[PDB]
């Protein structure tokens, strides 16, 4: 998981 | 109303084999705070599927913590559904979170799989979001  | 702590709101992408930017949803009010559901190809390759929250406002002080379960539902039986879930601590500099390789393209735009029909593929997310902070003082 991550921002964009 | 729009103070509800979660929701479960869909964003229905159509002509998704032709994508090539990013999309983005309507917004979605939980916590009086716009959520959206945002899209974009991956390396075609790998689908990105992230959930942005109050990315308009200039504000920054604002912050808020939640959890969400993505999901790309498949339309020919929920169960074979593809989900994965996020816990994060959304503020200005951190405004979106999610999978920039949510789920391989091949496979969501195989009109076997019962992902994509007439070229349109629905993203689900249940999120739900504690109260929020430097916002309503």
């Amino acid at each position: 998981a991550s921002t964009s | 109303t729009s103070w509800r702590s979660e929701a479960t709101f869909q964003f229905t992408v159509e002509r998704f084999s032709r994508l090539s930017e990013s999309v983005l949803s309507p917004p979605c009010f939980v916590r009086n705070l716009p959520w959206k559901i945002m899209v974009m190809p991956r390396f075609q390759k790998s689908v990105g599927f992230f959930l942005q929250c109050n990315a308009e406002s200039d504000s920054t002080s604002w912050s808020c913590h939640a959890q969400a379960v993505l999901k790309i539902i498949n339309y020919r039986d929920d169960e074979k559904s593809f989900s994965r879930r996020i816990s994060h601590l959304f503020f200005h500099k951190e405004n979106d979170w999610g999978f920039s390789n949510f789920m391989a393209w091949s496979e969501v735009t195989d009109p076997e799989k019962g992902f994509i029909d007439d070229d349109k593929v629905t993203f689900e997310v249940f999120v739900q979001a504690d109260a929020p902070h430097g916002v309503a003082w």
